[PDB]
């Protein structure tokens, strides 16, 4: 058409625009609206950046369309936008999968599709972009089994709770540098995979809460020493938590709530110095925890069957088949490697 | 007091609440260049 471009960088991605224009079906916060004219970067949600590539060419550097409640999919056009590194999907309402095209997006750093409607099995596109470091895809449909090729990749952070993953975590979890893992709220059968014991370096937050997790907990936790963040909750996981607990010395939230625990509760909890929300309930401990350092700290002791403390559970439900300690090797996972502390 | 992995479970927040702007990068905008990060962990540059 008649339309001038600066750089022909924005008229690849005014191609891309304006066919995933097409691509959307329904607008509420009219961002839509201004995508007019061949100036792209006035675009509502279309960011542009100098090209590290050349610093004289303006180009797309990044797309942002969080809490717009659009609703469409996701075209192959936009793979057109090379120079693209970060795109930001948050709480839309894009449907289908996610295109193969993204394998352009060379300088890709960071990708959230979170809070969509996403099918399919786990995009494989998002392991070869080669600049990704944060990959976001919660709260979808993805299908299937997590690759185990996701977890060998140099990533900072991995969120994919609450979506239709299966088939447990992988095995090799361990070697991963992410700083944050989310996992959670997924129908993922097996045990805590034992590789975690080799994130100590890197790993600050980890959440597997609401999974279908069930074994024992292992000991080698104790390597995680700058994690701030261990919450297993709403798991299957029983057995007694081991004595390593006071290693992670920068374990700020631990929630154990919502499983199988049996035994006491550690003396070495009273370690944790920067412990500040401590949550053992609904598990069927017999020993309470100490007096070290309990104001400004908030420690929930409910339904567990110690007889000093208030509010227990059931005596009843308590001395019951699942109250009795467990072997920890009737387990079919390979949790630990050395024998438990006793 | 604030952590991403418990914003994680919440579907609507977001880590970097500046339109545009790089998550690893929410600081006060003068050119928003997402090319300049300067941070590789989000635990320690959250928010
Ligand atoms: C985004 O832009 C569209 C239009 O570009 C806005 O749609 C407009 O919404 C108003 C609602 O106040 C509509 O007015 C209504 O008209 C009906 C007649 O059908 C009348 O019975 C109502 O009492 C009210 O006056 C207006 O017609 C509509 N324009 C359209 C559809 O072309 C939309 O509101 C914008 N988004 C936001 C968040 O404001
Ligand atoms: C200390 O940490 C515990 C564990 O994270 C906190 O308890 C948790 O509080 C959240 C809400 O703040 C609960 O989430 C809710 O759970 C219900 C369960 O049906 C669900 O329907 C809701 O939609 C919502 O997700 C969570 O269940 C709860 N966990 C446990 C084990 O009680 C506690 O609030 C923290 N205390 C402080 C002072 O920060
Ligand atoms: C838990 O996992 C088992 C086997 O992995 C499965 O059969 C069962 O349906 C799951 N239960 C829930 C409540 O998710
Ligand atoms: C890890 O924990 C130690 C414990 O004192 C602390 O000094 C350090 O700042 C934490 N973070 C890193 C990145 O080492
Ligand atoms: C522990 O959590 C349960 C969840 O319903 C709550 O009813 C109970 O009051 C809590 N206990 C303490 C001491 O906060």
């Amino acid at each position: 058409p008649s339309l001038k471009f600066e750089n022909p960088s924005l008229r690849q991605a005014y191609i891309a625009l304006q066919s995933w224009k097409q691509a959307i079906f329904s607008d509420p916060f009219n961002f839509t609206a201004n995508w007019n004219g061949s100036d792209v970067c006035s675009y509502n949600g279309i960011f542009c950046a100098p090209s590290p590539s050349s610093p004289k060419t303006r180009v797309v550097a990044g797309i942002d369309l969080n809490h717009a409640d659009m609703a469409g999919y996701l075209p192959r056009e936009l793979g057109l936008l090379t120079d693209l590194a970060l795109f930001h999907l948050n709480s839309n309402r894009f449907c289908g999968e996610v295109p193969l095209t993204f394998k352009h997006m060379k300088l890709l750093f960071e990708l959230d599709l979170s809070n969509n409607r996403f099918v399919g099995k786990f995009p494989n596109v998002v392991l070869s972009l080669p600049s990704l470091k944060f990959l976001d895809l919660r709260y979808n449909e993805f299908e299937g089994s997590i690759p185990s090729k996701l977890f060998d990749k140099e990533l900072d952070a991995i969120f994919l709770n609450h979506n239709r993953f299966m088939f447990g975590i992988p095995e090799n979890m361990g070697n991963s540098p992410v700083s944050a893992l989310v996992l959670a709220d997924n129908d993922l059968g097996g045990c805590i995979p034992g590789s975690i014991g080799l994130m100590g370096k890197t790993l600050n937050e980890i959440i597997l809460s609401n999974d279908n997790l069930t074994g024992c907990l292992p000991p080698q936790i104790g390597n995680l020493k700058n994690v701030t963040v261990f919450d297993i909750s709403f798991n299957r996981l029983s057995g007694p938590l081991p004595s390593s607990i006071g290693n992670m010395k920068s374990l700020e939230q631990l929630n154990v709530a919502n499983n199988r625990f049996t035994g006491v509760i550690p003396s070495s909890i009273c370690q944790l110095s920067n412990l500040e929300n401590f949550t053992y309930s609904s598990n069927f401990f017999t020993g309470d925890a100490p007096r070290c350092v309990a104001d400004n700290v908030v420690v929930n002791g409910s339904m567990n069957c110690i007889d000093g403390k208030e509010d227990q559970r059931s005596s009843k439900e308590c001395s019951s088949p699942a109250s009795r300690s467990v072997d920890c090797s009737k387990f079919g996972c390979n949790n630990f490697f050395s024998p438990l502390e006793n | 007091r604030r952590y991403i992995g418990y914003d994680a479970l919440k579907k609507n927040n977001v880590p970097c609440s500046r339109r545009g702007r790089s998550y690893y990068d929410c600081k006060k905008r003068r050119r928003n260049n997402p090319y300049r990060r300067g941070c590789s962990a989000i635990t320690h540059c959250y928010r």
